[PDB]
């Protein structure tokens, strides 16, 4: 209940009020709906709460700026319900506040005013995007000021508004079109390029949109033939085929400025003409090979793409699609698998040679006799398709595998020289292992030419001189199970075979004079001796002049002075990491005795400077 | 050079910033022209003293130098010269380079505009190069030409940091097709550098941030199971700088190999031997990439796996005074502070906190013949100025859904609030209904202060902790408050006998008795190493004392994460808890605490569970002392 402007407790409970409506205002949930809220006292003072609580606030509590205000209008969904149990009982109003009517009142001003633009089209367009995007509530909001049409001048709104943004879509690809082809010439786009860099915070009627039927519009387009280009080449510029045409074209014409009405006949007509030329010959399939691979040569390995490709060929000319493109999607594919054969075997037929395996394959014999025949027919090679029978999943991947067997001749000559067998393998990695650097790279090659030679094991280790056809692939299939846990192999085969100068001189290997850091760091750990004296000559006390490591091994010793021990350091942090614990503790033991006898340098040295006597012969 | 056949090999100095050494007082340049001739000072010329030279710069030089060689300079790419370079990178797919062979003039003038427009020389040309990288990756992974939500993601991730310069502006001023209405979150692009989705590696992370407080953020919201290994500056004593530096690279290096993120909170110390790393440019072997780490002189090819991500941590104003062009120019610049993670409901809960604890801690009692007033920094030990954006994030994150429901928006409140109350002292929550919260609220708050949280005593605390099902945690950081005495050694004693069907004897480390990070790790992996489930870590520092062990807390958290992130196994769970020992007199008040992250703030007053009083201030608050009396 209520008690009155002096009863305290309502005070409290109004304030409360306020807090909970400005608590479900800073969260987006809806305070009024279906509030039964009779006594038009309180009620009064929750609209007021729900107007000051909600109102878009940004570094100053009023709002100065119309479209912020009407977006609110459009978006929060207690505006609806505010302006309804305001309107519907005018007893409501009288009694909110006099600064919460300000703002009701600069919100149907705003809403007037934006909306005042709406039956004329003075409407700035992205308010029209906005209300829009913004129906149901912009009606309600609408009905609510009209009782306090417009649903067909919506709609004619709306197709104004979709059809400039085609045109400006159009004058958009035909700015893109002309914008590949700036390197080679240049055009002059009359004055549609500064329209079209224009925002659009721009009124409606400014689109110019009048007739006496037909809308002509900012985008002033010097005859509906050029927008028709605009159209076809929106329709076509996804289309890769017409790109290739598009350049070659533009390359034909050949400090150019061109003027833009030109562009269509010299540029385009032509070839839209070739481009239509190549789809009636794609119709019934009357083209050439030689015309096949001249263009489609990127199109290979990738069949979703030129089925959407041939798609917007048909787009074209307007008609059905029903049995053109998949018979030539296939046709294409079955031309590609037939030259991907034809490379298949001449690897192949590289790798017997260089493998050395004579035997005797009788099998790809007229499919090298195509490869210098040259027939010109689109029909389907089909006593090929037996022969592709047996090339029929090798791919245009893993070819690569069998060429990098190929080229590499002298590393198969080296592998049946020198290893023999699988079995020789695991001692000469564990041969290689230590003829190997310490760093990263260096250790690795010896994992390159495991990896490598057994995954290649399948054919440079087993095969007989005189096989034919059928282990042969037998075997290659295990290649590539070998293959598919491992897809950088042909790598490891190249990378191991350009380091043979170092695995022909792993076993030829003398004793290396060189310290690894690791060997050296186990004999400081364990023998060696370090040595703090304060120079007796006159040399300065610098920490790298009074430490000493002495290091004996046939009774000389060796003298590592402080940056000496610093390089190991250095050397020892960036080594290859060995995956063994004997060696970190070797490492994380040399330097913390290293660092700890830096700190004894340090303060030695402070003890001296400060002049001391005491540590002045100290050792 | 010496000792080998000088027509089949030859040893090159390449020096790689002379600009930077022009001018200098020092004068190091000035050797360079006798060490060109026949590589040797005061010495006879010889064979295998003529090196071969390459000084690469990114200031200019003078030709004066340069007389000596051969000069090469370029002043910067124009446009025509941007566009090939485009296509050049685009150049490995023909298909995708005539889908997006039209954006690369409005991107040209673009970036040309933004080149302009900048103020100091922030962004480079590796930024237009990663944009371009970008949107020939998402258009080879979509096959559909590029949506205007592809091309302002990679705008905005790879031209973002500088905040007087607004990149879609500019680069949307250009092309008008791509106009992205809804707005793109700093968290979405960071989460998405650093978890990508499978030479198309990105840029590593430059995270900008005032006052710290971006790696708080980063272990609440996106480090997902997997920590980070923080490299970090220690602050141990007696620590050399230089082994701390072979360490750092030590640890990138194992970590590169690995596959797992590290963060930087000291690049300018590991700048000189890093600066190939963050270059991204990588030298193959069997699939494998190589990239060059350093060490004073000593560069080597260390192997990166295909997941490593790198984010360096930094100041914005260091950033912009500090941080040389180059090393700014390959870092993918964001800025994290606070306001980027807040969403604006969260900022109300920001603000209505702080009124709820300044209404918390302003007590209106004046029957006691005294005169304070009460901070809200004298009632919430820790509590600071920001301290309740964290208690609020740390709040948001315990909950999960996080859709704007007001049913999520009050248990956001609730779980600040509780979070809150978790640092308050006990005689503040006997002053709450004194307060202007109100004598229900105030009950309320002590119900919850009493019975639902436990503040009794550190065994308490625990009993009450262990037993808890912390989900997907392998370990739990809680950092404690205490005004008794730290534990002594008959108390960790005492402690392990309590716990002695819970816990695993627990270790207690005093951190005033570590001169170097390596005795403390020595400890620390003492720890781990031993064997049992339910593994207890006590670190202690006590503030009110001639140790300076204040500033070693950081680096002893950071410690015993990475430490316990490489050294826990699978079976095992491990309980740290950072125990600091504050005062009445000043110190308790002077604290900065809610250090959010992965660390729990909970103050406990008394460590030691009490055999004299009753656990509930409430039971000796109702009777007065004469009913304390009273017998059977």
């Amino acid at each position: 209940r209520d008690g009155g402007l002096h009863d305290s407790v309502s005070r409290s409970f109004e304030k409360c009020v306020i807090e909970a409506v400005s608590s479900a205002c800073q969260s987006q949930t809806s305070v009024l709906e279906g509030l039964s809220c009779q006594d038009l006292q309180k009620f009064g003072t929750l609209l007021s709460a729900v107007i000051t609580k909600s109102w878009p606030v940004h570094n100053g509590e009023p709002v100065f700026d119309v479209d912020e205000i009407f977006k609110y209008l459009l978006k929060w969904p207690d505006v609806r319900q505010l302006f309804e149990l305001c309107g519907t009982n005018e007893k409501i109003i009288d009694n909110i506040t006099e600064e919460g009517r300000q703002l009701m009142a600069t919100a149907e001003s705003v809403f007037q005013k934006v909306a005042g633009e709406l039956e004329n089209g003075t409407i700035v367009v992205g308010q029209l995007e906005l209300i829009l995007e913004h129906q149901s509530q912009f009606l309600d909001i609408w009905n609510l000021n009209r009782r306090r049409d417009v649903r067909s001048l919506l709609k004619r709104r709306r197709d104004d508004l979709l059809f400039l943004k085609q045109e400006k879509r159009y004058v958009e690809s035909l700015l893109r079109q002309l914008g590949r082809v700036k390197h080679l010439v240049q055009v002059d786009f009359g004055n549609i390029e500064i329209i079209h860099s224009q925002d659009l915070s721009n009124k409606k009627l400014n689109e110019a949109v009048i007739k006496l039927s037909y809308k002509r519009e900012t985008h002033y387009c010097l005859s509906p033939d050029i927008r028709e280009m605009a159209s076809k080449l929106d329709s076509l510029k996804d289309s890769h085929i017409f790109q290739d045409f598009w350049q070659e074209t533009a390359e034909s014409l050949n400090e150019l400025k061109v003027s833009l009405p030109e562009v269509l006949e010299y540029l385009y007509n032509p070839c839209y003409d070739n481009f239509y030329t190549l789809y009636e010959n794609l119709k019934s399939g009357k083209i050439t090979f030689a015309e096949v691979d001249a263009i489609f040569k990127d199109f290979v390995d990738k069949y979703d793409e030129l089925k959407n490709d041939l798609k917007f060929m048909c787009t074209m000319n307007p008609q059905d699609q029903k049995g053109w493109i998949s018979e030539r999607v296939g046709q294409i594919k079955e031309y590609h698998t037939l030259h991907q054969a034809v490379s298949s075997a001449k690897v192949i037929l590289q790798v017997r040679r260089a493998l050395g395996v004579t035997g005797d394959f009788s099998v790809l014999n007229p499919l090298l006799n195509f490869a210098d025949s040259f027939e010109d027919f689109g029909n389907e090679s089909p006593q090929f398709i037996k022969a592709k029978q047996l090339l029929q999943d090798i791919s245009e991947p893993r070819q690569r595998c069998l060429e990098e067997l190929a080229r590499q001749t002298e590393l198969v000559a080296w592998l049946h020289k020198a290893l023999e067998d699988i079995n020789e393998l695991k001692v000469f990695v564990d041969l290689a292992s230590i003829s190997a650097g310490e760093n990263d790279i260096d250790v690795d090659r010896v994992a390159c030419f495991h990896d490598a030679v057994q995954g290649y094991a399948s054919l440079l280790y087993k095969m007989d001189e005189r096989t034919n056809f059928s282990d042969f692939m037998n075997h290659l299939q295990e290649l590539w199970r070998a293959l598919d846990n491992d897809q950088h192999l042909p790598d490891k085969l190249k990378d191991s075979a350009r380091n043979l100068e170092w695995l022909k001189t792993v076993k030829e290997s003398h004793g290396s004079v060189e310290l690894s850091s690791l060997s050296l760091a186990t004999a400081i750990n364990s023998r060696g001796v370090y040595v703090i004296e304060a120079p007796k000559d006159g040399q300065k006390i610098s920490p790298d002049t009074v430490l000493r490591l002495l290091l004996p091994d046939p009774e000389a010793l060796r003298t590592y002075s402080t940056e000496e021990l610093k390089e190991l350091l250095n050397k020892l942090m960036l080594m290859s990491g060995k995956k063994d614990h004997n060696s970190n503790t070797e490492v994380e033991k040399f330097s913390e005795v290293f660092s700890n006898m830096q700190r004894l340098v340090h303060v030695f040295i402070k003890l001296h400077c400060a002049g001391n006597m005491l540590f002045r012969t100290w050792t | 050079q010496q000792g080998k056949d000088l027509g089949q090999y030859v040893s090159v100095v390449v020096l790689d910033e002379v600009g930077l050494a022009e001018d200098s007082p020092k004068m190091p340049l000035k050797t360079l022209h006798p060490l060109l001739e026949d590589g040797c000072i005061e010495d006879d010329p010889a064979p295998y003293k003529k090196v071969g030279f390459v000084g690469i710069s990114n200031w200019a030089l003078d030709p004066a130098k340069m007389n000596r060689g051969i000069f090469v300079s370029r002043g910067s790419p124009n446009e025509k010269e941007l566009i090939e370079s485009a296509e050049g990178i685009c150049s490995s797919d023909r298909l995708v380079q005539d889908k997006i062979r039209g954006y690369f003039a409005p991107f040209a003038k673009a970036y040309e505009t933004v080149c302009q427009k900048q103020d100091k020389e922030f962004f480079g040309l590796r930024d237009y190069y990663s944009l371009i990288k970008m949107v020939f990756a998402k258009a080879k992974a979509s096959k559909r030409g590029l949506s205007p939500q592809d091309i302002t993601h990679a705008v905005l991730r790879n031209f973002s940091g500088k905040d007087n310069i607004q990149a879609l502006s500019i680069f949307t001023a250009s092309l008008p097709e791509a106009r992205y209405k809804e707005e793109v979150s700093t968290v979405e692009l960071i989460k998405q550098n650093i978890y990508p989705g499978p030479g198309a590696e990105s840029r590593y992370l430059l995270v900008l941030t005032r006052n710290y407080v971006a790696l708080q953020i980063l272990q609440q919201t996106f480090f997902e199971g997997q920590q980070p290994e923080i490299i970090f500056g220690s602050s141990f004593p007696q620590d050399q700088e230089y082994t701390q530096i072979c360490r750092n690279i030590n640890r990138v290096k194992i970590c590169m190999e690995t596959g797992k993120m590290v963060v930087l909170l000291n690049l300018q110390n590991l700048y000189e031997s890093l600066y190939d790393a963050l270059n991204q440019y990588y030298v193959y072997l069997g699939g494998q990439k190589y990239v060059d780490l350093g060490l004073g002189t000593h560069r080597v090819k260390c192997r990166v796996h295909t997941a490593f991500r790198l984010i360096v941590i930094e100041e914005k104003d260091v950033v912009y005074k500090q941080f040389p062009v180059p090393l700014i120019n390959r870092l993918e610049k964001h800025y994290l502070d606070m306001n980027t993670v807040l969403q604006p409901w969260q900022k109300s809960i920001v603000q209505e906190l702080q009124q709820w604890a300044h209404e918390f801690a302003d007590v209106k009692a004046d029957q006691f013949i005294a005169r304070h007033k009460y901070s809200p920094a004298d009632v919430f030990i820790g509590y600071h100025s920001d301290a309740c954006a964290s208690v609020v994030l740390q709040a948001v994150e315990r909950q999960g859904c996080r859709d704007l429901t007001e049913e999520l928006y009050r248990k956001v409140s609730e779980e600040a609030r509780s979070i809150l109350l978790d640092c308050a002292t006990p005689d503040a929550v006997v002053r709450l209904s004194g307060s202007s919260l109100g004598s229900f609220t105030a009950k309320q708050l002590s119900q919850e202060y009493y019975y639902a949280q436990q503040h009794n005593s550190f065994v308490d605390f625990l009993q009450a902790h262990l037993r808890m099902t912390h989900h997907e945690c392998r370990a739990v950081f809680t950092e404690i408050t205490t005004f008794s005495r730290l534990l002594t050694g008959n108390d960790c004693d005492v402690l392990a006998s309590e716990l002695r069907g819970l816990a695993s004897k627990p270790v207690v480390l005093s951190l005033q008795q570590y001169d170097t990070e390596y005795s403390f790790l020595k400890d620390v992996r003492s720890w781990l190493t031993n064997p049992g489930k339910r593994k207890v870590l006590v670190i202690q520092a006590d503030f009110d004392d001639g140790t300076r062990s204040a500033q070693l807390v950081a680096s002893a958290k950071y410690t015993a994460i990475n430490e316990i992130n490489k050294t826990q196994g699978t079976k095992d769970f491990v309980f740290v808890y950072f125990v600091t020992k504050l005062s009445r007199m000043g110190s308790g008040t002077s604290y900065v605490g809610f250090h959010g992250g992965l660390w729990r703030s909970v103050h406990i007053d008394d460590l030691r569970r009490s055999t004299i009083m009753a656990s509930d201030v409430t039971k000796l608050q109702n009777v007065t002392i004469s009913q304390l009396f009273k017998p059977e």
